[PDB]
This record gives structure tokens, C-alpha cells and sequence, in this order.
């Protein structure tokens, strides 16, 4: 189903990956993306590679991403600056 | 929660995905042994995601002689 409710998955199931295991997994592009195809959180029927994953976050609502900036403010930024960092095309 | 920096949707999720339950009483030392192990079971995740990456977009690993 939706879009923001995958979003909201994807930076929750992140920001544990962030603070617990940090610097070391994240890192590695191919690695990170692996770990949310890993459990199996899917969208539009389709698993998410590098297009589709920035895709999401990328094509997303302003104001439902500004949403999370607001409220998950180390947790979002915490993707956030690290994916327009590591992952290019 | 606000002090070792963990999220009631993280949580959650943890308990939904990850299969760590979260739900019984935490005291200081239980939630050290639950971090500890917790943190390795992702590392435990990263052995297992890293045969569904079998295609070679691997930049550089932990050998013998690089340590750190």
C-alpha cells in the first residue's frame, strides 16, 4: 500500500541500523540497501533497488517529508545525510 | 528510551521484523545484554544479506593484512 507508511518502515528500520551497528554497515551502498531487501519490505509489488529505493524518499509528498524532518529529527536527517552521500546513480 | 536514543515505533518494528521482543521489564544491565546481542544480530542479518548480494559490487572487505 502507501507510500509515506514505507518511508516511515524504511528511516525506522534504518535508524536502528545507524545507532546500534553505525558507520561500519551503512557505509558499504550495496550492503545497505541489501539489509531492508533482506526482511522483505516491499512496494508496488517490487523490491527495492537503488531507483526505486531513493525513488520514495526522492518522489514523496513535501509536506510528509518535511513531517518527518519535523519529528524524527536525528532519525531522518540520520538517512537523509548518508544517502545523498554514499548513494549516487 | 529518550537516553539510549530509541524510537516506541523502533521498537516495534524490532519486535515485528527482527523477531526481539521488547515488552517485558528493563531494567540498566538487561537492556546492556539486550544491545550487545540486539547489535550482533544485525551482524548476524549482514552475513545473511551479503549471499543475496552475489553479484560483484563489493569495493573493498575485511581480508588479514589491512587491520585496523
Amino acid at each position: 500500500n502507501k507510500n509515506i507508511d514505507t518511508v516511515r518502515e524504511i528511516i525506522t528500520v534504518a535508524s536502528i541500523l545507524i545507532k546500534f551497528s553505525r558507520e561500519d554497515i551503512v557505509e558499504n551502498r550495496a550492503n545497505f540497501i541489501a539489509f531492508l531487501n533482506e526482511i522483505g519490505v516491499t512496494h508496488e509489488g517490487r523490491k527495492l533497488n537503488q531507483n526505486s529505493f531513493r525513488k520514495i524518499v526522492s518522489e514523496l509528498t513535501q509536506e510528509d517529508k518535511k513531517t518527518l524532518i519535523d519529528e524524527f529529527n536525528e532519525g531522518f536527517e540520520g538517512v537523509y545525510r548518508y544517502l545523498e552521500m554514499y548513494t549516487n546513480k | 528510551d529518550v537516553l539510549a536514543g530509541l524510537t516506541a515505533r523502533e521498537a516495534k518494528v524490532l519486535r515485528m521484523r527482527f523477531g526481539i521482543d521488547m515488552n517485558t521489564d528493563y531494567t540498566l544491565e538487561e537492556v546492556g545484554k539486550q544491545f550487545d546481542v540486539t547489535r550482533e544480530r544485525i551482524r548476524q542479518i549482514e552475513a545473511k544479506a551479503l549471499r543475496k548480494l552475489r553479484h560483484p559490487s563489493r569495493s573493498e572487505v575485511l581480508r588479514s593484512f589491512l587491520d585496523d
